[PDB]
C-alpha cells in the first residue's frame, strides 16, 4: 500500500532474534536516508551512538537529519519498513520509558544511557537501539536539564552547586522516573552579549513606541559592533537548531498494556 | 622543574672545549616552542628531532579473479515490484532477494593484482595540516594563535589526489637498518600474524610492552616517542586517541592503519577469519571526486587494501636525502635502487620498483 | 619514559603516591645524548 | 545440531582444502564447526 | 535556410543474460520463492578424515571425524525505474483522433517498454554485479592463497606461532614478488606457470555437473578467469595459441529449490528445513545410511543452450575467460574488477646519521660541500606520480609541527598515569621524592 | 520473455494513486456486506469518556475535545471541551462562565474548576485532541473523535461544524472576506499578580497562513498583556513566568459558512459561532512573547 | 481547489513552451487558487516589478501566495497541482543552490541581482519563479537585512555603506548573491523593535550561570569557539528552570523573526542535482 | 589513447583527479608517441 | 631570479611562467578557478605544489 | 525503427580498383599515396605538416652553496675561476 | 620541453664526448646540464 524500505540482514538474525523483531512490529525505525534497500548497519541508531567525543545535542543534530520510519513486518532475511505518510494513523510501539496518554504529542529523542542503558537483538556490534518516542513537553524538559547540568558542569568544585546538580538530573513524569557543550557556549554567548549590545539600541528605539512596550523595555567601532551582532544572531540560530524538537506524532488512543498506541503522524 | 635538564651537564662534563662547546651549549639552548620550531625550520635550522612522513598511494588497478566451476549457489527468487508515488514521476522499485550459500570446503576463487591502470595518488609531498585535521585545537593566547595560524594554515590539480601523513621520530633511529627494510612507521613492528590468533594480552604485549621485544628486529622499539601507549604517534595518530581528542573524521590518515590500537586488536581473530576480516571490513577507501584526500562515505567496492591490516608493513619508496645522491641515482637512465650513503646522508631504496615499473608501462 | 620529545615524564613517590610529572623539556638539549647526540648538537651548532 | 548431520544420510562429493582438515577448525576456515576423535556416543542418544 | 534534422539514430541496447555470461560457470543460480522466508542456508558436511597412524611409540591419534556447516550470505538488489505521471496520463485518458492518440499512445507504451527493458537489463547486470562482488568479497588474494597452500599443508592443529610467523614471511615475499603481474614484463611460459599456480592453489568446489559446462568433446571446464579490458586482451595476445573459441554448453534456465508437503510443516513446526526429506525417509524405512543419489542441488533438470566462450588450458584444467566490460560498457557503475588498491609508503627526513660509526660509500660519485646543510640530512628529495623531483623538510612539515596537539600533554598524562611503573627494580629504586 | 512481462503487470495499474486501497476495500465489502468507515479519507478515534464528562458534546455534535495534564496522578487525563475551558479564560463573561459552570458542574466536575483555575494553565496541560462525531450514550459515553479531516455523520450525511463559543471568538475574529479560513488557537496570559494571570483563551480565524505575520496581528491585540509581560520581568527577579502567547493551528473551514448560532443545553443556552465545513487539522505549538 | 488549469492569455512562442516542457515540476505561486486562472495572476513576476521594490515588502507579500507545481506543459495548458501538506513532490531547481539532501527549503522572493527574465519577457511580461533556498540562506539573507538596519541606527551616513559592502556578498553553497541595497522600511522597524526587546529580556533572564559560562570556560579550555568569543553559588535550580525556559520563549521567537516558513523537506536529490523529491509544505 | 584508456569509463563531468591523470596521460603518451618512425621501432611494435 | 632551483623546476619540463598553468586538471569552465591557478599565488601551485 | 533511413539507403553503383590492404587488429585497413594527388600542385600535401615545439632552458642560474655539490667530477675538472663558478653562459648544439 | 643544455662546455663535452647519450643533467657547483625530454639529438642524428 504505502512506501516500502527493505532491510537486508547483513548479520544472521536467529529465529529467536526474529522472535524479538516480530514483537516490535509497530515500532519506529530511525533510517539514515530514504532509499529502498538499506543495510541493517544503516537501519537503527547505533551508527549515531558511537564516538569518544560525541555530545547529546550533536547526536540530536544527527537524528534530526535521520528519517523516521515505521516497522511493517519482519520476513526472515528481510525487515520491511514504511516511511510514514504525513497525516495518517500509525500503530507505533511505546519503547520509551514513558507511558503515553490519549492526545499527547510525541517527539523522537536519542536514548540516554543515564541509568537506563539499553541494547537490542545485537550481533557483531550492531543492535537496533531505538529512539525514545517521548512526549513533547518532556522532550523540551529533557533538553533543558541537559543544558543546565552542563552549564553547572564547570562548577563541580562547589558542593552546593553540585547539590544543585544533584536535584537536577531527576526527571519525573507520568508513571516514570529517569536520570539524565557548544550549545551551552551558545547559551552563554547570547546571555552575555545581549546584555551589552542592547543598551545602545534600547535608548534609541524607546522614543517611538507603537505597541507601548519599549517604555519598560528600558526598565529591563562599527566593525566590532556588527561583529558582536553577527556572532549574536548566528549563535541564536545555533541554539534554535537544537531547541525546536520537530514534533513527530500525536497519539490518539493507547493500546492496553501500554505497548502500543495508534498515533496520527504529524511532521 | 629546572630549565636546564640533566643532558646539559652530562654533555658539558665530557664536552670538547675551544669554540665548539661554548657555542653548541648555546645551540642546545634553542627553545622547543612550536613557534621556535616554526622560525627554526623557517630559517632552515634543523630542530632537535627527526620526523618520518608517511603516505598512501592509490593505484587504480586491474585485478584478475579466478573462480572455480559452480563454486557458490546464488539462490534467487522472483524479482518483485513495489510502487512509490512521487506525484508526477512515480517510481517502481523492483527487487530480487538473493542469498549466496558458500562454495565447497576451500576458497573457490582468487583475486590477483594484475595491471595498473592509473595512479590516483600523485605520490606528492604535501603535508597533512593538523590545523585543518584538528580544527578545534588552538593556543590559549590570542596573539600566539594568530601568529601560528599566519605562520601557516590561514582549485588546482595536475597529478591526481595529493597524499600525506606524519610521524615524529628520534633523530638517532637507524636509517642504516630500519628504514632500508619495510616496516611499521610506529617504530615497533606490530604485525598480528606474528602474535597468537586470539590472545589480546599477547597482542598488547607486542604493541606496548617495550620490555617485550619487537618482532622482526628484536631492537624493542625504534621510536619511543611514537610507539608507546600515549606516545606522540599514539595520542595523535590512533583514531581512538584522536577521537578522544577532537578531530575531523573526513580526512584520510595513512597513520591510522598503524597507530590504531583497537583496529589492530580486532585484526586478531583466527588467521583465516583474519583474511575474511580483510575482505569484509575493507571499506575504508578514499573518495574519488575530491582534490585532497578524504575517506569514502558509502563504500560501493570492497577494495583490496595494502599489506597493512594484514602484514602491517609500509613500503618505502626511493628516498635520496640530497640531490647529490638523487642525481647520482638518476644520472642517465638508471634504477632507483642504490642504497648509497654519504657521511651524513642516505638513499633508501624502493621495495616495489614502481619508479621502474610505471616508467616501463 | 620517552612518550614525547618535548615533554619529560616520570613518577615521583610523594606522600603515599607515585604521581606522574609531565614536565616540559624547554630547550632542545634537554633530550638525552641517547636521542640527541653530542655530534648532532655540534653539527646543529655549525648549521646555526 | 550435528547429530542431524552424522546420523542422517549424506551426499558423497569431492571436497577441497587449503591447508588441512584439523587446521581448518583451529586456524578457522570455518567457525561453528564440530570436531571429535573418539566415535561419539551422543549421536546414539536420540 | 534549413536545419536538416536527419535520421534520429536510436542505438538499440545490448542485451545481457546471467547464465549466458561466463560467471555462471562459477555460479549456480537457483530460484526459491521463499528466500524471502529463510533465515539462511547452512549446508552441513560430514568428512571422514584421511586417517593414518603408524610406527611403534609414535603418538597415534584416535579416529578423527569432522562435521562442518557453511552459511549463506545475502546481497539482494533493487533498482528503480520511473514512469512520469504525465506519461501515464494519456494511457489513462486516451483522446479521440489526436496526434496524442496516434503517436504518443504508442510512445508512452514504448517509454514504459523501454523502462521495463532497461529494468530487466539492470536486473541481469545487478545479478552479474552481486555475484561478482560475492566472488570478490569471498576471494582472498592470490599471494595469500599461495602461502596458505604452501606453508600451511602439514600443520594439523591450530597453527603455531613459529609456523604463522613463516606464514607472514610467505605473504610478504609472495606479495612483493607477485604484485602487478601483467604490468611486470613476464614470459608467455612464465605467465602460463603463474596461471597454473592460480588454478592449482584454488580449490574446486562441491557441485560438479558432467552435463553442463563441458566443451564439445566431453571435456568439462573448471571455472573462469574474469577480468577487464586491457588484462583480457593482454592474456589473449599472450596465450592466443592456447585460447580456443568454442561454444560451451550452459544452462538456459535456473535451478529450483522446492518445499515439500512435509517440509512446509517442518518449517512451521520447528522453523527449519532438512533438504531432500523423502529421500531421507525412504532411507529411514530402508537401512538408514545409504547415501542419497540425487541431492536437492544436484538433481537439476536444467535446460541448456550454448555460448561462444574463450576457453584455455592451464594446469591441464580447462578455464574460460571473461571480458566483463561487454556488460559494463556505458553503465553508471564501475567494474568491481577495476579496483583501486592503495599502498602506504614511509621515509625518514631529518634523520641524523650516527657519525661515530659513519662512512661514505659512493664518495667516488658524490662530491658534497663541507657545510652543515649537507652534514645534517635536513631536506629529502623524491619523485611524484611522474618523475618530478619534490623536496620535503621540516619547513614544509610545519603544518603538523606547530599545532597545539603536539604541545598538549593531557591524553599523554592520562596514559602515563594509567600505565604505571613496570616492575623493574631499577625503577622501583628510582621511585623518589624530589620535585 | 519473463522479466519485462511481469513488470507490465506492476506498471499497468493506472488511473488511481495506488489502486491498492480502493480495490482491496471492495473485496472486503463484497465479503462482509457494505462496510462503513471505509469510504472515509478523514481520520477518527473512539474515546472512553465518563458520564460526568459526557455532556454538551453528547447533545450538540461537532465540538473540540482537549486532554488534561492534571497534576494528580490517578485521574491525570480529563477530557475538556472548548466549551469547558470557557470557565477558565478571562475573555468569557462571568454569566457565560457560570452558564457552563452549571452545565458541567453537577457533582462530577467542580474538581476541574478547582484543578484548572487552581492548578493553573501552563498551556501544556491542554492538548488539541480533535472534534467529535457520533456520540455513544450508554453505560459509558464513547466519543468518536476526528483527528485530520472533517467532522461528519457516517454515511457522509451531514458535515458537523465546529462549535466555537462567542466570547472566545470575537475578541480575535479575523478580517472579512470569502476565501479559505484557517482556525488557529491562541492562549494569552495577562501576567499581573497570580503567577499565570487569568489565562485567556482564543479561537482566532485568519486568512494569514504564515507564522510571524500572524503573531504580528496578535502584537496589535495583546499589548495590554505584553506590557504586563514586560512588567513581571522586572516585578520579579529570580522568579520568571514563561510565555506571553501560545499559537497553534487547529483546522480550517470555508469562510462563507461562518455564521452565528446557539446551543440549547441545560442551565440555559449558550451563544456560539458555527463553522460548518471544518476540516480538523492540528498544528504544532508556537510559543511566543 | 488543487488542480489549477492556467490561461496563458499572452502571445507565447514555441521557444517559451519548450523551456517549461523541461521545467515540469517547478514552483509557481498563485494568489487566487481557482481551477481556472490567467497568467496575470499565475507567476510571481507581477509583484516584483513594483516601484518601491525592496526585499522588505516582497518577502512579506508572497507569504500570502499559494505555491503550485508545474505539470502537463503542452501548448497553452498549464496544469498546476496545488500540493497538499505532507505528500512527496519532486521539484526542479529554480535557483543555483544544490539543496543538500535532508533539509528544509523555503521561498525566496526573487534573485534581485538585477531583474532576471524568469521565462522570457513575453509582451513585456516574463514569468519569474521564486527561489527555493534551503532555509540557511533564507535566514541569513533575512538576518543581514536587520543587521544592516540596526547598523543604520547608530551610523552617520558612510559607515553603513562601508560595512554593508562587507556583509552583502553572501558566499553560500554554489551562490554568491547580493543584499538588495538595504532600504530602511517599517516592516523591518516594527520587528527590529521586538528583536531589540527580545535581546533585552535575555539580559534580564541571564541568571549568572548562563552568563559566566564562557568566562569560566576560557580559564580551563582552549577551543576555537572559545577563543573567537573572547573578543566578541546559588542553590536555586527550579527557578533556573523557569528562567531558562522563558529565555527559550524568546530565542524561539527571535529566530522566528528572521527565519521563514518551513516548506519542502527533501526526500531525495537526484545525482543530476536538479529534480528533488520533497515532502512537507 | 588517453581517452580510450580512461575517459568514457566515467560518464559524468570529469573528476578533478581523473582529468589530472588525463593530462599526465597526454604528457606520457605524447613523449613516448611523438615521431614513431624516427624513434626505435620493432615490426611487432609497429603492428601493435 | 638567479636562485631558482634547477632541481625543483628545470630538469623536468614545466611551464616557463614558473607557475604551472595547465588547464587540463582545473575545473574546466571555471574562469575564476583558472585565474586562481594562473595568477593567485596565495593559491597553491599545480604540478610542483 | 525506420528500416530505410535516408542516409542509410544511399544505393551506390559499384566498381573495383586495385588498392593496398593491411590486416591489423583483424580490421582491414587500406593505404593511400596522397603525394600522387598532390603531385606538381601549389598546395602541398596537408599530411606533410610543420610541427612547432617550444623549448626553454635557463642561464645564469645561481645554486645555493650549502646544498651544492658536483657529480660527474670524474668527468670534469675545471679551472678554479668564478667565471666557471657562476653560470654566465649556456651552451647547446644546433639542429646539427 | 626543457631541451638538452649545458652551462659549461665541460659539461657539454661530458654529454657529447663521442657517441654517448644526452640527458645527463649532472650538476657541478654552479654549472648544470639539462636533459632533453624528447631525445631529439639522438633522433635527428639517427633519422
Amino acid at each position: 500500500m504505502e512506501t516500502t524500505v527493505l532491510v537486508t540482514f547483513e548479520q544472521r538474525l536467529t529465529t529467536g532474534d526474529v522472535g524479538k523483531l516480530s514483537r516490535l512490529i509497530g515500532a519506529v525505525i530511525p533510517i539514515p536516508y530514504r532509499h529502498h534497500l538499506l543495510g541493517s548497519s544503516q537501519v537503527g541508531l547505533d551508527a549515531v551512538v558511537k564516538d569518544k567525543t560525541r555530545d547529546y545535542s550533536r547526536m540530536r543534530a544527527r537524528m534530526r537529519e535521520m528519517t523516521l520510519t515505521i516497522m511493517r513486518r519482519v520476513e526472515g532475511n528481510q525487515m520491511i519498513l514504511g516511511v510514514p505518510t504525513h497525516g495518517q494513523c500509525y500503530t507505533i510501539r511505546n519503547t520509551g520509558p514513558v507511558s503515553w496518554e490519549k492526545g499527547d504529542v510525541l517527539t523522537t529523542l536519542p536514548p540516554v544511557f543515564s541509568g537506563e542503558v539499553t541494547g537490542l537483538v545485537s550481533v557483531s556490534d550492531w543492535d537496533l537501539v531505538l529512539p525514545w518516542i517521548v512526549p513533547m513537553a518532556l522532550a523540551t524538559e529533557i533538553n533543558q536539564r541537559m543544558m543546565m547540568l552542563a552549564l553547572l558542569s564547570l562548577d563541580r568544585s562547589h558542593e552546593e552547586v553540585r547539590a544543585a546538580t544533584a536535584q537536577l538530573r531527576v526527571v519525573r513524569y507520568r508513571d516514570a522516573t529517569l536520570t539524565l557543550r557548544n550549545v551551552c557556549i551558545s547559551l552563554s554567548m547570547i546571555a552575555n552579549l545581549s546584555s551589552e549590545v542592547t543598551l545602545a539600541y534600547v535608548r534609541k528605539l524607546a522614543l517611538e513606541d507603537s505597541n507601548m512596550l519599549l517604555m519598560k523595555c528600558q526598565e529591563i567601532t562599527p566593525t566590532e559592533e556588527l561583529n558582536k551582532l553577527t556572532a549574536l544572531f548566528v549563535m541564536i540560530r545555533q541554539i534554535t537548531d537544537v531547541i525546536s524538537e520537530q514534533p513527530a506524532f500525536l497519539v490518539c488512543d493507547v493500546s492496553p498494556d501500554d505497548k502500543s498506541a495508534l498515533c496520527i503522524y504529524k511532521g | 622543574h629546572h630549565w636546564h635538564r640533566t643532558p646539559f651537564s652530562c654533555y658539558s662534563a665530557a664536552c670538547a672545549h675551544t669554540l665548539e662547546s661554548v657555542l653548541t651549549l648555546a645551540i642546545m639552548h634553542h627553545k622547543m616552542s612550536p613557534v621556535s620550531i616554526a622560525a627554526l625550520s623557517r630559517m632552515g635550522l634543523h630542530p632537535g628531532f627527526a620526523l618520518t612522513v608517511v603516505r598512501t598511494d592509490t593505484f587504480e588497478t586491474d585485478t584478475l579473479l579466478y573462480s572455480t566451476k559452480a563454486s557458490t549457489a546464488v539462490i534467487i527468487n522472483t524479482p518483485i515490484v513495489t510502487k512509490e508515488d512521487r506525484d508526477i514521476n512515480t517510481v517502481f522499485h523492483v527487487s530480487q532477494n538473493i542469498n549466496t550459500v558458500e562454495m565447497g570446503l576451500g576458497y573457490g576463487a582468487t583475486t590477483c593484482t594484475a595491471h595498473l591502470r592509473r595512479v590516483r595518488s600523485d605520490m606528492g609531498s604535501r603535508m597533512q595540516d593538523l590545523f585543518q585535521v584538528f580544527p578545534m585545537h588552538v593556543y590559549r593566547n590570542e596573539d600566539v594563535d594568530a601568529w601560528v595560524r599566519q605562520a601557516t594554515g590561514a582549485p588546482a590539480l595536475l597529478h591526481g589526489q595529493r597524499a600525506t601523513c606524519e610521524v615524529i621520530l628520534t633523530p638517532v633511529s637507524a636509517d642504516l637498518e630500519f628504514f632500508r627494510y619495510p616496516n611499521n612507521p610506529r617504530g615497533r613492528s606490530s604485525s598480528m600474524l606474528g602474535v597468537d590468533p586470539y590472545d589480546e594480552d599477547a597482542a598488547l604485549a607486542t604493541l606496548y610492552d617495550h620490555t617485550s621485544p619487537d618482532p622482526q628486529t628484536f631492537v624493542s622499539t625504534n621510536n619511543p616517542w611514537g610507539s608507546q601507549r600515549g606516545s606522540l604517534g599514539d595520542v595523535i595518530y590512533n583514531t581512538r586517541n584522536r577521537e578522544k581528542l577532537g578531530h575531523n573524521p573526513s580526512f584520510y590518515s595513512p597513520c591510522a592503519q598503524f597507530f590504531t590500537t583497537d583496529d589492530i586488536i580486532n585484526a586478531n581473530k583466527t588467521l583465516f577469519k583474519t583474511v575474511e576480516e580483510y575482505l569484509n571490513r575493507s571499506q575504508d577507501c578514499i573518495h574519488g571526486e575530491t582534490d585532497l584526500q578524504y575517506i569514502c562515505v558509502e563504500g560501493t567496492n570492497s577494495i583490496v587494501e595494502k599489506p597493512c591490516r594484514f602484514l602491517q608493513e609500509a613500503l618505502t619508496q626511493h628516498t635520496g636525502t640530497t640531490q647529490a645522491l638523487m642525481e647520482s641515482q638518476l644520472k642517465g637512465t638508471s634504477k632507483l635502487g642504490l642504497d648509497e650513503t654519504h657521511y651524513g646522508n642516505y638513499s633508501i631504496g624502493e621495495t616495489i620498483p614502481l619508479q621502474q615499473s610505471i616508467l616501463f608501462n | 619514559t620517552e612518550l614525547h620529545p618535548f615533554f619529560d615524564f616520570c613518577f615521583h613517590t610523594e606522600n603515599g603516591q607515585v604521581r606522574p610529572l609531565c614536565t616540559p623539556r624547554i630547550m632542545v638539549g634537554n633530550l638525552p645524548e641517547a636521542l640527541a647526540p653530542a655530534d648532532f648538537h655540534d653539527l646543529r651548532a655549525k648549521q646555526a | 545440531n550435528w547429530t542431524a548431520t552424522e546420523l542422517l544420510p549424506k551426499l558423497d562429493v569431492p571436497i577441497d582444502l587449503l591447508t588441512h582438515i584439523k587446521l581448518s577448525v583451529g586456524e578457522e576456515m570455518f567457525n561453528n564447526f564440530r570436531l571429535y576423535y573418539g566415535d561419539d556416543p551422543e549421536r546414539y542418544n536420540l | 535556410s534549413f536545419e536538416a534534422i536527419f535520421g534520429t539514430y536510436c542505438n538499440k541496447i545490448e542485451w545481457v543474460t546471467f547464465l549466458g555470461t561466463a560467471l555462471a560457470t562459477a555460479a549456480h543460480a537457483i530460484m526459491f520463492h521463499d528466500l524471502n522466508k529463510m533465515t539462511t542456508g547452512k549446508m552441513l558436511f560430514y568428512i571422514q578424515v584421511p586417517r593414518v597412524a603408524t610406527g611403534a611409540g609414535i603418538p597415534t591419534s584416535r579416529q578423527t571425524t569432522v562435521m562442518v556447516s557453511k552459511y549463506s550470505e545475502k546481497s539482494p538488489i533493487t533498482i528503480p525505474f520511473e514512469i512520469s505521471a504525465a506519461c501515464l496520463t494519456h494511457l489513462k485518458e486516451t483522446f479521440e483522433d489526436t496526434l496524442l492518440d496516434k503517436l504518443l499512445n504508442a510512445d508512452a507504451v514504448n517509454t514504459v517498454l523501454r523502462a521495463v527493458k532497461n529494468t530487466a537489463d539492470a536486473m541481469e547486470r545487478g545479478l552479474i554485479d552481486t555475484f561478482l562482488r560475492v566472488l570478490l568479497r569471498h576471494a582472498p588474494p592470490c599471494f595469500v592463497l599461495r602461502t596458505l597452500m604452501e606453508h600451511g599443508t602439514i600443520a594439523r592443529r591450530m597453527a603455531t606461532r613459529v609456523q604463522r610467523a613463516n606464514i607472514a614471511q610467505g605473504f610478504k615475499s609472495k606479495m612483493l614478488a607477485t604484485i602487478f603481474l601483467l604490468d611486470r614484463s613476464r614470459d608467455r611460459g612464465q605467465l602460463t606457470r603463474y596461471l597454473d599456480m592460480l588454478t592449482d592453489c584454488v580449490t574446486e568446489s562441491i557441485l560438479d555437473n558432467p552435463e553442463t559446462y563441458t566443451v564439445g568433446g566431453g571435456e568439462r571446464l573448471a571455472g573462469v578467469i574474469v577480468s577487464t579490458h586491457t588484462v583480457v586482451q593482454a592474456l589473449l595476445n599472450a596465450l592466443g595459441g592456447s585460447i580456443r573459441r568454442t561454444g560451451v554448453k550452459t544452462p538456459a534456465s535456473y535451478g529450483k529449490f522446492v518445499l515439500s508437503k512435509e517440509n512446509a510443516v517442518t518449517a512451521i513446526a520447528h522453523h527449519a528445513i532438512m533438504a531432500d526429506f523423502s529421500q531421507h525417509a525412504d532411507r529411514i524405512q530402508q537401512s538408514s545410511q545409504k547415501d542419497l543419489p540425487e541431492s536437492q542441488f544436484l538433481d537439476q533438470r536444467l535446460t541448456f543452450t550454448e555460448t561462444q566462450m574463450d576457453v584455455l588450458k592451464v594446469g591441464e584444467r580447462l578455464v574460460a575467460l571473461e571480458h566483463l566490460r561487454k556488460v559494463y560498457k556505458n553503465t553508471d557503475v564501475q567494474d568491481p574488477l577495476e579496483r583501486d588498491v592503495e599502498l602506504t609508503f614511509y621515509f625518514p627526513v631529518g634523520l641524523h646519521v650516527p657519525s661515530g660509526r659513519a662512512y661514505s660509500t659512493a664518495e667516488n660519485k658524490i662530491k658534497l660541500v663541507d657545510t652543515a646543510e649537507n652534514q645534517l640530512p635536513t631536506t629529502v628529495y623524491f619523485y611524484n606520480k611522474d618523475r618530478i623531483p619534490q623536496r620535503i623538510s621540516h619547513a614544509e612539515a610545519l603544518k603538523t609541527l606547530c599545532h597545539p596537539a603536539i604541545h598538549d600533554a593531557g591524553p599523554c598524562l592520562e596514559a602515563f598515569a594509567q600505565a604505571g611503573p613496570p616492575q623493574g627494580d631499577d625503577r622501583v629504586r628510582a621511585l623518589c621524592r624530589r620535585e | 520473455s519473463f522479466g519485462p512481462m511481469k513488470r507490465e503487470v506492476m506498471e499497468f495499474d493506472p488511473e488511481d494513486p495506488y489502486k491498492v486501497s480502493k480495490m482491496r476495500k471492495l473485496e472486503r465489502s463484497i465479503a462482509k456486506g457494505y462496510v462503513y468507515g471505509a469510504d472515509h479519507q478523514a481520520i477518527t478515534a473512539r474515546f472512553f469518556v465518563r458520564e460526568s464528562l459526557g455532556e454538551v458534546e453528547q447533545k450538540n455534535l461537532g465540538v473540540l475535545m482537549f486532554r488534561l495534564d492534571t497534576g494528580i496522578e490517578m485521574p491525570s487525563t480529563v477530557l475538556v471541551s472548548l466549551f469547558f475551558l470557557s470557565m477558565v479564560a478571562e475573555n468569557v463573561s462571568a454569566a457565560t462562565k457560570n452558564t457552563l459552570a452549571a452545565i458541567y458542574g453537577r457533582e462530577g466536575e467542580a474538581i476541574r474548576t478547582w484543578l484548572r483555575d487552581g492548578a493553573w494553565r501552563l498551556h501544556r496541560v491542554v492538548h488539541p485532541l480533535g472534534c467529535t462525531n457520533s456520540i455513544t450514550p450508554g453505560a459509558t459515553c464513547l466519543i468518536t473523535c476526528s483527528m485530520r479531516g472533517h467532522s461528519y455523520n457516517m454515511l457522509k450525511t451531514e458535515i458537523y461544524p465546529l462549535l466555537v463559543p462567542k466570547e472566545i471568538y470575537l475578541d480575535l475574529d479575523g478580517e472579512s472576506t470569502d476565501e479559505i479560513r484557517f482556525v488557529y488557537f491562541v492562549i494569552t496570559y495577562d501576567y499581573n499578580s497570580d503567577r499565570q494571570g487569568r489565562p485567556s483563551a482564543f479561537v482566532v480565524v485568519s486568512r494569514i497562513t504564515h507564522r510571524h505575520t500572524l503573531i504580528n496581528v496578535l502584537r496589535y491585540r495583546f499589548r495590554v498583556s505584553r506590557f504586563h509581560f514586560l512588567n513581571n520581568s522586572i516585578s520579579g527577579y529570580g522568579p520568571s513566568t514563561g510565555c506571553l502567547g501560545t499559537l497553534q493551528r487547529l483546522g480550517w473551514f470555508c469562510s462563507r459558512d461562518s455564521r452565528s448560532g446557539i446551543v440549547a443545553s441545560r442551565a440555559g443556552q449558550l451563544s456560539v459561532v458555527k463553522l460548518e465545513k471544518f476540516y480538523v487539522d492540528v498544528g504544532p505549538l508556537v510559543e511566543f512573547a
